[PDB]
């Protein structure tokens, strides 16, 4: 069985940079090497076959080179849509893949827009209160999100999730969800989300009072 | 050969 | 468009069986070889099986020999994968992939489907609850309004969310699910729209949890606060 090894495992580059991904085969595979591109939650798409042939519809900035045991995928001018993981694959003997190279994109600082959502009346009827704080389209990914309930900092009742980098503006978005029982939610009035980020001169706080919506 | 042509091959 | 669509993935107990299907469109299915490939975060992409266009020649990875069987129905444009004696290490996203037809000595694969998730587990399947994230003054800024849908308490993964039956895609963020302490998943999908048109435009989130065959369409109504 033929093992494929890629390098590097992760790389960060700016728009317009030339990106070079290497792939090494444990034994000679001649020119039987394919390159695929995969975005999070999405299916791989073929970019190059026979080491250097560009598939129909693939941008010309993707170029493939090599033979035998050493192969290279080159992105001449990196674009925001090139955020993805790239996999090489030998098809000399069965089909085996490299471990993949994640390409992340550096860009300018972008402050988040902050939104807050009280729990729905439908969910409150069911006995649970989910309060959602949204941070939309920011960079870099590092952000501090704190929940305050009646001006008291919360701990242990929130969960965050962040998106992958956006294919167009290379930003992140993030949700922080505060979950309480209906009984606990009704014991307090002010619910607030405070956001700290490099793009904000001072923290931004969005808040509501239970019962006004 | 598993890597041989698995599609219709008219020629 | 050349398209393949996997179906059948869900929660399955260790030792039991599950059959996956793949529906092909946009090309002559009867003339193409087909693959099954699976993916995990750790072990990565792993080829599973291949079948010739006429359903004759079949090859399998050693990891699934004697347990998995590939087949196809050219009259129904469908590829199948019968998986028996399932183990924990069989949990993965399973892709159906078309064989490439580039003229050469060796052959591989070109077009992949969206995938279907097989989760080997003793836990029970649970469909989600969907709640609106209604736009209001507290989710409006700079002339832009945010709104969405909360999809809570489901198992196994995944849930998919579209907006307006797929006609609405700009500005949508569907977050990766989080694992709650109960063992159930939850996610949200949000979108930013003009605040000026909340009164005239209709925004409906389409939640599909195929493992439980749960489909929910929720119209997100603006709140007057």
């Amino acid at each position: 069985d033929i093992q494929m090894t890629q390098s590097p495992s992760t790389l960060s580059a700016s728009v317009g940079d030339r990106v070079t991904i290497t792939c090494r085969a444990s034994q000679s595979i001649s020119s039987w090497l394919a390159w695929y591109q995969q975005k999070p939650g999405k299916a791989p798409k073929v970019l190059i076959y026979q080491a250097s042939s560009l598939e129909s519809g693939v941008p010309s900035r993707f170029s493939g080179s090599g033979s035998g045991t050493e192969f290279t995928l080159t992105i001449s001018s990196l674009q925001p849509d090139d955020f993805a993981t790239y996999y090489c694959q030998q098809y000399n003997s069965y089909w085996t893949f490299g471990q993949g190279t994640k390409v992340e994109i550096k860009r300018t600082v972008a402050a988040p827009s902050v939104f807050i959502f009280p729990p729905s009346d439908e969910q409150l009827k069911s006995g649970t209160a989910s309060v959602v704080c949204l941070l939309n389209n920011f960079y870099p990914r590092e952000a501090k999100v704190q929940w305050k309930v009646d001006n008291a900092l919360q701990s242990g009742n929130s969960q965050e999730s962040v998106t992958e980098q956006d294919s167009k503006d290379s930003t992140y978005s993030l949700s922080s969800t505060l979950t309480l029982s209906k009984a606990d939610y009704e014991k307090h009035k002010v619910y607030a989300c405070e956001v700290t980020h490099q793009g904000l001169s001072s923290p931004v706080t969005k808040s509501f009072n239970r019962g006004e919506c | 050969d598993p890597n041989a042509n698995p599609n219709v091959d008219p020629n | 468009q050349v398209q393949v669509v996997e179906s059948g993935g869900g929660a399955v107990q260790p030792g039991r069986s599950l059959r996956l299907s793949c529906a092909a469109s946009g090309f002559t299915f009867s003339n193409r070889g087909m693959h099954w490939v699976r993916q995990t975060p750790g072990k990565g992409l792993e080829w599973v099986a291949i079948i010739w266009y006429d359903g004759g020649n079949k090859f399998y990875a050693d990891s699934v020999k004697g347990r998995f069987t590939i087949s196809r129905d050219n009259s129904k444009n469908t590829l199948y994968l019968q998986m028996n004696s399932l183990r924990d290490e069989d949990t993965a996203v399973y892709y159906c992939v078309r064989a490439g037809d580039w003229k050469a000595d060796k052959y591989t694969m070109d077009v992949w489907g969206q995938g279907t998730t097989v989760t080997v587990s003793s836990a029970s399947t649970k469909g989600p609850s969907v709640f609106p994230l209604a736009p209001s003054s507290k989710s409006t800024s700079g002339g832009t309004a945010a709104l969405g849908c909360l999809v809570k308490d489901y198992f196994p993964e995944p849930v998919t969310v579209s907006w307006n039956s797929g006609a609405l895609t700009s500005g949508v963020h569907t977050f990766p699910a989080v694992l709650q302490s109960s063992g159930l998943y939850s996610l949200s999908s949000v979108v930013t729209v003009p605040s000026s048109s909340l009164g005239t435009q209709t925004y409906i989130c389409n939640v599909n949890h195929k493992p439980s065959n749960t489909k929910v369409d929720k119209k997100v109504e603006p709140k007057s606060c």
